[PDB]
RNA sequence: CCCCACUAUGCUUAGCCCUAAACCUCAACAGUUAAAUCAACAAAACUGCUCGCCAGAACACUACGAGCCACAGCUUAAAACUCAAA
């Protein structure tokens, strides 16, 4: 039987290592006007702006290329014992996956 | 009705004491189920504490041997132009294949970190995977 | 006094735009702290008052930058509601 | 279990950031270098928020500038015009 | 050729000329903008006084001296008395932060002189003499 | 109080005087972050050990005594009468 330790060791997310400046594949699952919510396999989705080039091609279920900057955007502020989280990842939308 | 002192004991202890004391005529519907199958921890209120001095959280950082190799790879050949597909449970990145080849060479040869890296690069190029330093 | 003249705090006029040269010189003198130094040197500031003022400005700047950082960090969430109704 | 994590220093730890003058010697006779951290119009020494230098090298530059100024190597009230066309390393713009 | 705000260096040769003369040969208008009075003196490159005008020499009295109009009038008078000696181009050297700092140059321009550069030489001690005490008004 | 002028004084040398909201208003060393953390506020809560100090207010940064390069001075520092508060 495969233990949880083996699963974590051989998980693609674990294998990726640091998430900064890593190219990943995400899928559009929600659209709000020009805001595209993309899941790329992480804990949180990322919200991207619809590109001005071939914007019509970006629809729900579309596969897109992303450059990950942070898996979760957090920041400790003055006079706070715990970090404040926006519950979103940071990524840059590169284009559609051919 | 039961006591509303949520900070004293637990719901089970309060209900049990009130039932035995006669305040509650009948046990609630969940009392028997709780008694038969209790939780791992009794749900008792506790105030979280800020740590000071040398007190530290016991949470360890998750590291593996291959991570070293990965770091060097990500420092030498950079991030692979190929994109990661985290949805696939068995995705294999260029770095992962480099790691597997490195480990196979280590188990089938000597232990010289630079030589393993260079020969692993030669082997991957022989297989036909582009690797731009 | 012992320095060469027409090198320090000097701006050349372009195409007869004297007002632009004056405003550029004013910007330079204000940025380098000369204007506030001249204005503060008109009367003597006591050392304790000077220390209190310097501490106040330093803490004011730190607090203002931190608040700006917090507002910019939390500004990302200000978009159209994606779960309107529910 | 061989798959358990092992204790280890962070292998992905990025090298700690360096100032532009780190590892280099600051000498009071190098007026060309010291002139890169003073105002062209007033000769005032720029603060670290403008120069981007670390505290140690900021102090070194300040002491070298004062020594050169008092020993007759550097002007005080302005930057030497010969060094006005040197590379700009300070984060300050007069829109000039 | 990109315009340079930085004044020409007497040593380094430059092509900038004003009526055939170099930068270091242009007359200098020294403006002293005090809090209650403004003084303008035009001198030659060799420090020969050509013209002089203040707000007090133009009839203004007491608080009327420390106004923009008085400084403008003084600048106009200085410009006239300098034009009567062949002055066209001038380099302005301002000293002080008085109300006549800019009005004096406005008057000089309105009097017919052309300004080619503005210099500030306000006295800034590096903490020398102790200033007077603050007023308790 | 505003403006002008000008002294003692701020400066150097050789002696004194020994006071400050001389305050981080936190005594010095060593240790802990577990307990109900904890009157309140200030500055998270405590433990071991040692020195100094405090036992209602005012009289009182006072009187007297003693010491002092100080002589309208500094250190130490009470009592009587009075009150139910401070
Ligand atoms: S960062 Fe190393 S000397 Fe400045
Ligand atoms: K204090
Ligand atoms: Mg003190
Ligand atoms: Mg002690
Ligand atoms: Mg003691
Ligand atoms: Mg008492
Ligand atoms: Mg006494």
């Amino acid at each position: 039987v495969e233990s949880f330790a083996s699963m974590l060791r051989h998980s693609p997310l674990t294998q990726m290592g640091p998430a900064k400046d890593k190219l990943v594949i995400g899928r559009i699952f929600h659209i709000v006007e020009n805001d595209l919510y993309i899941d790329f396999g992480g804990k949180f989705h990322c919200v991207c702006r619809r590109p001005e080039v071939d914007g019509e091609k970006y629809q729900k279920g579309t596969r897109v290329r992303l450059r990950l900057l942070d898996l979760e955007l957090t920041s400790r502020f003055l006079g706070a014992t715990t970090d404040t989280t926006v519950l979103e990842a940071n990524a840059v939308l590169l284009g559609i996956q051919e | 009705a039961g006591s509303r002192l949520e900070t004293v004991g637990s719901i089970f202890s309060r209900t049990r004491d009130l039932v035995r004391a006669g305040v509650l005529k009948e046990k609630p519907l969940w009392f028997d189920v709780y008694d038969a199958f209790p939780p791992l921890r009794e749900p008792v209120f506790q105030r979280p504490r800020v740590r000071y001095g040398k007190a530290k959280a016991p949470i360890q950082d998750i590291w593996y041997h291959e991570d070293r190799i990965r770091a060097k790879f990500y420092s030498v050949y950079g991030s692979g132009q190929r994109a990661f597909d985290l949805f696939n449970p068995n995705f294999k990145s260029t770095c992962q294949r480099f790691v597997e080849k490195y480990t196979e060479l280590q188990k089938l040869g000597e232990t010289d970190e630079e030589k393993l890296f260079v020969e692993t690069g030669k082997a991957l190029l022989a297989e036909g995977v582009i690797l731009r330093r | 006094a012992k320095h060469l003249k027409f090198i320090a705090r000097t701006v050349m006029v372009q195409e007869g735009n004297v007002e632009s040269a004056y405003r550029t010189l004013n910007r330079i003198l204000t940025m380098d702290g000369l204007i506030e130094d001249i204005k503060h040197r008109r009367y003597y500031e006591k050392p304790c008052r000077r220390r209190q003022r310097e501490s106040y400005e330093r803490c004011r700047r730190i607090y203002n930058m931190e608040m700006a950082r917090k507002i910019n960090f939390l500004m990302r969430k200000n978009r159209a509601d994606p779960w309107q109704g529910c | 279990n061989e798959d358990l994590p092992i204790s280890m220093e962070n292998p992905y730890k990025e090298p700690l950031k360096k100032c532009i003058l780190c590892g280099k010697h600051v000498d009071y006779k190098n007026v060309q270098l010291l002139s890169q951290f003073v105002s062209p119009f007033t000769g005032c020494i720029y603060g670290r928020h403008i120069t981007g230098l670390c505290g140690k090298k900021q102090k070194e530059i300040t002491k070298a500038i004062k020594r050169a100024q008092i020993m007759g190597f550097m002007p005080v009230t302005y930057k030497d015009p010969a060094y006005l066309k040197d590379p700009k390393v300070c984060n300050i713009r007069y829109r000039e | 050729t990109k315009f340079s705000i930085y004044p020409p260096i007497p040593g380094e040769e430059s092509s900038l000329r004003w009526a055939g003369k170099k930068f270091e040969e242009i007359p200098i208008a020294h403006i002293k903008a005090s809090h209650n009075n403004t003084q303008i003196q035009v001198v030659s490159a060799s420090n020969e006084p050509l013209a002089f005008a203040s707000c007090g020499t133009e009839g203004f009295r007491n608080a009327k001296k420390g106004t923009g109009i008085a400084a403008q009038t003084a600048g106009i008078a200085a410009a006239a008395r300098a034009k009567q000696k062949g002055v066209i181009h001038i380099r302005v050297v301002v000293k002080g932060l008085g109300p006549g700092r800019l009005s004096a140059m406005h008057g000089l321009i309105m009097g017919g002189l052309e300004v080619i550069s503005i210099t500030d030489n306000t006295p800034i001690p590096h903490n020398g003499c102790r200033p007077r005490k603050a007023r308790k008004l």
